């Protein structure tokens, strides 16, 4: 957990859900990210997918909104470190509903940044790598 | 704030060659993929081409594979769509689009991948 923040990271310090840490902007982003409706706990199964991580994995919509929230924040240095630790180190994935992937378009470092699909079959929930910060 | 502006277009005879150029401004250019979308009168604005930030992966729509070429100049922050051997049913409005900021990986085969769009220029193939 970050010095001066309540919500950013596993576990939490806060007493009420309305309470925010030192930084008005970064802690709001982390609070919104930690209140994602659809998550998957460690070892939880949902939507035909099983996550095999000790940390909870979240939906790609929450991660995209969290990315935009951190990139548009006013306090640059705290949001910078939170983004560079969450998105770029742990090598997590996000799950969303998409046509079945046929192959990876562009793979840079250990992650696929553009993928390709078959438009012929229906949509299914699948894992996708997270963009870097 | 960002600004995407096109150049090129108009009427050209069947078989002729034309390239549209699209200049972006406001942010870093090389990070974000960019693409070109084709809207015929009375149809969904479908994508015709897209190119990644690095340039190493491009995706073309099946209707136009092998006739169009896509490229970018990161120093001038521009993207070029070259077109050759134009055929009927290809006259349309061509829009220039840029990949928005995303936390997850996205496909270039979707409208929802691109946030910033230009006004686009008309392309007309008249003969046969
Ligand atoms: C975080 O706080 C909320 C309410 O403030 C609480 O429901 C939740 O259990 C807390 N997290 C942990 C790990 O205790």
């Amino acid at each position: 957990i970050y010095p001066g923040t309540l919500w950013c990271g596993h576990g939490n310090k806060s007493s009420g859900p309305n309470e925010l840490g030192r930084f008005k902007h970064t802690d709001a982003c982390c609070r919104t990210h930690d209140m994602c409706p659809d998550v998957m706990s460690a070892g939880e199964s949902k939507h035909g997918l099983t996550n095999t991580a000790s940390h909870t994995r979240l939906s790609c919509d929450c991660d995209d909104k969290f990315y935009d929230c951190l990139k548009n924040s006013a306090d640059t240095i705290s949001s910078y470190f939170v983004g560079k630790m969450y998105f770029n180190l742990i090598d997590t994935k996000c799950y969303k509903l998409e046509h079945p992937v046929t192959g990876c378009g562009e793979r840079t470092e250990g992650r696929c940044l553009h993928y390709t699909v078959d438009k012929s079959k229906p949509k299914v929930y699948q894992w996708f790598d997270l963009r870097k910060y | 704030q960002v600004q995407l502006v096109e150049s090129g277009g108009g009427l050209v005879q069947a078989g002729g060659s034309l390239r549209l150029s699209c200049a972006a401004s406001g942010r870093t250019f090389s990070r974000y993929a960019m693409g070109w979308f084709r809207q015929a009168p009375g149809k969904e604005r479908e994508f015709v081409s897209a190119i990644s930030g690095s340039g190493g992966f491009t995706d073309y729509a099946d209707s136009v594979k092998g006739r169009f070429t896509i490229s970018r100049d990161n120093a001038k922050s521009t993207v070029y769509l070259r077109m050759s051997s134009l055929k009927p049913e290809d006259t349309a409005v061509y829009y220039c689009a840029a990949e928005g900021s995303r936390g997850s990986s996205t496909r270039l085969d979707a409208r929802g991948t691109y946030d910033y769009w230009g006004q686009g220029t008309q392309v007309t193939v008249s003969s046969g």
